RNA sequence: CAGGAGGUUGGCUUAGAAGCAGCCAUCCUUUAAAGAGUGCGUAAUAGCUCACUGGUCGAGUGGCGCCGCGCCGAAAAUGAUG
């Protein structure tokens, strides 16, 4: 009987450094360092928050796979989200052009409160907002 | 006492209240009074009890709800009695139980001992746990801080007589 | 901490008692700790 | 603040017929018993599921709703849920399942109504 | 007293915000009403209070446009007092 502690990674990146290290190993993991195995499922998907089902097993078991980013994140991403070096002020060319909007929020809606039978038209005012575009 | 009036279900102990002076409530070895103030003269009822007030006027409504839950504590403690428990970190420093009082090792270089009132309730079912019961509730607290007034606080480290239910803080000092 | 006045409360959480004449305000802080007597 | 709303439109998203209930499922975060609560659009269809008005205040403000007053629940929490609002018919069996096989007393129901009297909490359940 | 339904899971930083590290964000499902998520915080999290509530319970509770009277701010030099 092993339990399970909800997580998540960096989105991108594969170093485990302090990611798996006092993190995890506080409540219980085994081998580390998986910078091999992060790379494998980390760059074919994902600069939207990505969030798979983690488990702490023993690390038999190839991560890679990648779920479906989840809804704001995997909209508003493909845009540059540029500014952020200086102030926060939604600027930076943070203009996403509607249609570029579309089809980034486009077929991948898979898993999320019950539906979403489109998120071009209701989850842009989540998306747009929590960018910056108001 | 509440934003209207309420119902004291009354068991096991019987009341009376003729004196005056305070009402009464004692159980199976309860002869717990109470000195209630003058009017406001309490109702003596069936197995419940209420309460009064002649206005809402910023004195009667003040001594209205202190006249309930003085007696509403008073009512419970004399069938069963009252408890406060207490933990005791630290490397390595127990009480014991030489007599009926306690020792404890600390700092004095050998011994520590305090004296309980009439209310005497030593039980050590641990190795360094302590906890206090008996049949008030005004004094069984300042008997429970008196034993926490040897070595209270814990400022840089965990060290210390503690109670239950602190979260107690701390902060580094020369590293860490 | 006595100041003669500048007992406006600034922790967020804290809050003032008056008694036995004096004006305290007790936050869940050390470091305002303020009585303006 | 309120007083001319609220009512003006929690009875009317339960008095869109006369078919509704009670419920109370209460301590977690909010997506995942929005699976039971929300995915009432999956057993049934965005319906007023527990849309959740409150108590004594939908209990004097159904009056002005004249649902027969369905007041079983003045006991442990109300949530005079309106099932009716998009199929009261079978979602009842999904519902008490949904709170069974979960956390112990996880959706605790009250009184229930079947479109046109007050049905018994005791066979609300069975 | 009882309860806080997880797509709210960063944008730089992801070494880490998942309201509760350093920056504005002023949407939606749904229900105990919603927490654009006020506070204690460390390695994020872990959790706790209500700044929301249904429950519980039931009728004087949160501020003021202003006045009447009072309180702290107020320490001497032979023994005191209107």
């Amino acid at each position: 009987v092993v339990a399970v502690v909800k997580l998540q990674l960096p989105a991108g990146k594969a170093t485990p450094a302090p990611p798996v290290g006092p993190a995890l190993g506080q409540h219980g993991a085994n081998i580390m360092e998986f910078v091999k195995a992060f790379n494998a499922a980390t760059a074919n998907m994902g600069d939207a928050i990505v969030p798979v089902e983690i488990t702490i097993y023993a690390d038999r078991s190839f991560t890679f796979v990648t779920k479906t980013p989840p809804a704001s994140y995997l909209i508003r991403k493909a845009a540059g989200l540029e500014k952020g070096a200086h102030k926060p002020g939604r600027e930076k060319v943070g203009r996403i052009t509607w249609e570029q909007v579309l089809e980034i929020a486009k077929q991948k809606m898979p898993d999320l409160n019950t539906t979403d039978l489109e998120a071009a038209a209701r989850m842009i005012a989540g998306s747009a907002r929590s960018m910056g575009v108001e | 006492s509440r934003i209207g009036r309420l119902p004291i279900p009354v068991p096991k102990g019987v009341s009376v209240e003729v004196a005056p002076g305070r009402v009464k409530v004692k159980g199976p070895k309860g002869e717990l009074e109470v000195p209630v103030s003058p009017e406001m003269r309490v109702v003596v009822e069936e197995g419940v009890v209420r309460v009064e007030r002649p206005s809402d006027e910023r004195r009667h409504k003040s001594l209205h709800g202190l006249t309930r839950t003085l007696i509403a504590n008073a009512v419970k403690g004399v069938s069963e009695g009252y408890s406060k428990e207490l933990l005791i970190k630290g490397i390595g420093y127990r009480a014991r139980l030489v007599g009926r009082a306690l020792e404890l090792t600390v700092g004095f270089s050998h011994p520590v001992v305090v004296e309980p009132p009439e209310g005497i309730t030593f039980e050590v079912p641990e190795p360094t746990r302590v906890r206090v019961s008996g049949i008030d509730k005004q004094k069984v607290g300042q008997v429970a801080a008196n034993i926490r007034a040897i070595r209270k606080p814990s400022a840089y480290h965990e060290k210390g007589i503690y109670y239950a239910g602190e979260p107690v803080r701390l902060k580094p000092g020369k590293a860490g | 901490m006595k100041v003669r006045a500048s007992v406006k409360r600034i922790c967020d959480k804290c809050k003032v008692i008056r008694r036995h004449g004096r004006v305290y305000v007790i936050c869940e802080n050390p470091k305002h700790k303020q009585r303006q007597g | 603040r309120n007083v001319e709303l609220l009512a003006t439109l929690k009875e009317n998203l339960e008095r869109a017929q006369g078919s509704f209930f009670l419920v109370n499922y209460q301590g977690l975060p909010a997506k995942e018993t929005h699976a039971l609560r929300q995915a009432l659009k999956q057993n049934g269809a965005r319906l007023f599921v527990a849309k959740n008005t409150l108590i004594r205040l939908a209990l004097k403000e159904l009056g002005l709703p004249e649902l027969d007053g369905l007041q079983g629940p003045s006991a442990v929490v109300f949530y005079e849920d309106p099932v009716a609002a998009a199929k009261t018919l079978v979602q009842f069996a999904k519902s008490n399942p949904k709170g069974i096989p979960q956390v112990k007393s996880g959706l605790l129901q009250g009184q229930i109504l079947t479109a046109k009297d007050v049905e018994a909490l005791a066979e609300l359940p069975t």
